[PDB]
């Protein structure tokens, strides 16, 4: 009583049931390094301008 | 600063602007005026600095040598529009240029409050001085003379750069104002050595140093009239300026490192003193007397006393007077004789007898006569080294033996004797000649009736 698959059956994507757990860490990654902090807060001018030995401005 | 500075910009299009016929009378009228305005930098007080801005400031070291730059460009365009009469219109216009250029940047490399922007200032005035050395010089010579001029100072100039740069990087700051507050002591070391010759080199190469003088000599002869007057009454006092300012960050290294300095300036007026007593060139013997009077003032600057800075600036002032005066003298006998040899024209007290007179004048004040502030500047100096050691008095007695003999000497062989036969084309003086002899020794002699204003900040 077996049919056989149709062109285009067995390269099918299938959906699987199982009991096992799903493996939280498969690549046995170590702790991420923190990242570096992000900019934040509103741009004010340059104190005093550039600072360039004698510029003003 | 700046009600100043935009005049002097503004004698530019004044000076392109001008009709052909008007280039030196509108260009003299208007820096008259400017040297007219210069007085209201005198408004100087016992304790504070006269501090305009972020970026200028004045007190009684800056002013008179203002007063001096600003006054010197009207005198040079005086001694300068006779022998470029036959000059192309536009080159004429160029070298007026160059002058109103480097006052320009004289009055702020005076007035920079912050020691990169007197450096930068102090390094532009190179630029229009070796043009106007190479371009309207006379001789062959000038190009040699516009390359010395240019690399004893450079080589000087760029660990000099380096140093400030440093300081800028230790102080956080290169105002002058933040770095009276702020001075550190600089101990013994080899880095704190090689940092006090890289501050000082700079300046010993403007003063000049004797056995690093070789540069004037060539520099001040080659050069045209005006370019004579503003090496020797103002560019060799940016290395006294520069070292006042300068040995406030140096200290207590100086007390040895001057040592040196002090015997190849004590030394050297007396060299370049003798050297003047056997000069064949009249200008020559003029530029090697300027480097016997600068000798002083490395001497008062180095043994830093109220006394020696008081003697040191008034030096600066009254021989900024009297060597461009004693300059003009030389080119108003060169413009007659075309040469520049002392014996040819001689026994000219009896062709030229109101010019005679300024001879006269000028040499007494450069053998510092008294109550003159050649010799006010010169007693202080002395009275401040005889302090530092008695034994000096000899080293500078005998100076003052010598500056008398090159002083007459120099008057006896160009103004009396007899005169020479075979030169008959000794005009008489021009109008424009005894004025502009008469606008150096003038406020010169005028300033002995109130020397204050040119004895500087610790008066
Ligand atoms: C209500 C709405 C309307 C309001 C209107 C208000 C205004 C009304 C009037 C309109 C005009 C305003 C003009 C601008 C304001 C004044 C700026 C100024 O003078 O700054 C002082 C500035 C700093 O002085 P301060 O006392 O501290 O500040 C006063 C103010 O607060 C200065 O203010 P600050 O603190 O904000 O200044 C900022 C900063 C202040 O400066 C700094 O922070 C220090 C660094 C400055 C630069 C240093 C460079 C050093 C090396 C190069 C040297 C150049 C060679 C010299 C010139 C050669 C000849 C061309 O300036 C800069 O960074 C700009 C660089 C310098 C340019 C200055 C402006 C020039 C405009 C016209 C150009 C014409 C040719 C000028 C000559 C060319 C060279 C500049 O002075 C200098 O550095 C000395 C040089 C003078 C600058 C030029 C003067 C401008 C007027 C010239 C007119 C005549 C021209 C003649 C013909 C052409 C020449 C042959
Ligand atoms: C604020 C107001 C001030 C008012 C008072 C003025 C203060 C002094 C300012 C300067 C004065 C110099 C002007 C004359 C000399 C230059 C021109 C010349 O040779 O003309 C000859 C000519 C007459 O001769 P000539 O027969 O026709 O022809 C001459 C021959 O070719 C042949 O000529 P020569 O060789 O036969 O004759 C030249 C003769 C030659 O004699 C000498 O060379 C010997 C002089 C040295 C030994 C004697 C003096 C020693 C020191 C004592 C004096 C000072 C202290 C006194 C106080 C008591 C003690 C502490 O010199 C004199 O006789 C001049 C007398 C004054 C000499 C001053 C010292 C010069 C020596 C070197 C520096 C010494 C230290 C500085 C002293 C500064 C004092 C303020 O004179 C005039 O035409 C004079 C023109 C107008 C002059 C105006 C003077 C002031 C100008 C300033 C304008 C702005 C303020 C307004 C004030 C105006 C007041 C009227
Ligand atoms: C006109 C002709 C003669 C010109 C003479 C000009 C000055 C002569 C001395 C210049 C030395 C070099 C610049 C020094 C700047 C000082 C800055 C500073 O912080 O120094 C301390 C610093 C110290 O380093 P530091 O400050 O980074 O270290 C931290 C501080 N400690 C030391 C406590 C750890 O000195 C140096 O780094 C080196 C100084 C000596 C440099 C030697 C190389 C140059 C040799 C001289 C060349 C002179 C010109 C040659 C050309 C002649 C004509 C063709
Ligand atoms: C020719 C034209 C005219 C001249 C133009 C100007 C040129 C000269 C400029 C430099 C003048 C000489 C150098 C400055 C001398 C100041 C005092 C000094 O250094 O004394 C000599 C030194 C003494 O040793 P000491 O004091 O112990 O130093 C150790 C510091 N922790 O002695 C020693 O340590 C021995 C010597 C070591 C080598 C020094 C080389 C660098 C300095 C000269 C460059």
């Amino acid at each position: 009583g077996w049919v056989r698959p149709d062109l285009g059956e067995l390269s099918k994507v299938t959906k699987v049931k199982t009991d096992r757990p799903l493996p939280e860490n498969p690549y046995h990654s170590r702790a991420r390094p923190e990242p570096n902090p992000e900019v934040e807060g509103d741009l004010k001018p340059a104190r005093h301008g550039s600072r360039l030995f004698f510029w003003t401005m | 600063m700046l009600k100043y500075i935009i005049p002097t910009m503004m004698l530019m299009p004044l000076t392109w602007l001008s009709k052909n016929s008007m280039i030196w009378i509108n260009t003299t009228l208007h820096s008259l005026l400017i040297s007219l305005t210069s007085l209201l930098l005198l408004n100087q007080f016992g304790d504070n600095s006269l501090n305009f801005s972020l970026t200028f400031f004045s007190d009684s070291l800056s002013t008179p040598l203002l007063i001096l730059t600003m006054w010197l460009l009207p005198l040079m365009l005086m001694a300068s529009q006779h022998h470029l009469s036959k000059e192309n219109l536009a080159r004429k216009k160029l070298f007026i240029s160059m002058l109103i250029l480097l006052q320009l940047f004289l009055i702020m490399t005076f007035t920079a409050t912050e020691l990169i922007f007197f450096y930068i200032m102090f390094e532009a005035t190179l630029v229009p001085t070796l043009i106007i050395i190479t371009r309207w010089g006379n001789q062959t010579e000038r190009l040699n003379a516009g390359l010395y001029f240019l690399f004893y100072t450079l080589a000087g100039s760029l660990p000099l750069l380096v140093a400030l740069i440093y300081i800028q990087n230790t102080m956080g700051s290169l105002n002058f104002l933040i770095l009276q507050y702020w001075v550190q002591p600089m101990p013994n070391s080899w880095s704190n050595t090689f940092m006090w010759l890289a501050c000082m080199m700079a300046f010993m190469v403007k003063m000049p140093l004797y056995g690093l003088h070789l540069w004037l000599p060539k520099a001040h002869v080659e050069a045209p009239i005006a370019g004579s007057m503003v090496l020797a009454a103002i560019l060799l006092k940016l290395g006294g300026y520069g070292m006042m300012r300068i040995t406030l960050l140096l200290n207590p290294i100086t007390d040895f490192m001057a040592y040196p300095f002090i015997m190849l300036s004590l030394w050297g007026m007396i060299m370049t003193s003798s050297i003047c007593l056997r000069q064949t060139d009249l200008k020559s013997l003029i530029a090697y007397s300027s480097v016997s009077h600068m000798a002083l003032v490395i001497v008062a600057i180095l043994i830093q006393t109220p006394w020696s800075y008081m003697g040191a600036t008034a030096l600066m002032i009254a021989h900024g007077l009297t060597s461009s005066m004693l300059f003009c003298l030389a080119n108003s006998n060169y413009e007659r004789v075309h040469s520049r040899t002392m014996i040819l024209a001689r026994g000219l007290q009896t062709l030229l007898p109101l010019m005679a007179a300024w001879w006269l004048l000028a040499s007494l004040t450069n053998l510092a006569l008294p109550p003159s502030i050649n010799l006010i500047g010169e007693l202080f100096v002395v009275m401040s080294t005889f302090s530092w050691s008695n034994i000096t008095i000899i080293l500078m007695g005998l100076n003052m033996v010598i500056t008398a003999l090159y002083s007459l000497y120099m008057l006896i062989t160009t103004q009396r004797g007899k005169h020479t036969h075979h030169i008959n084309n000794i005009l008489p003086s021009f109008t424009r000649e005894n004025a502009l002899m008469s606008l150096h020794m003038l406020p010169l002699l005028l300033l002995s009736l109130n020397p204050k204003i040119i004895l500087g900040p610790l008066y």
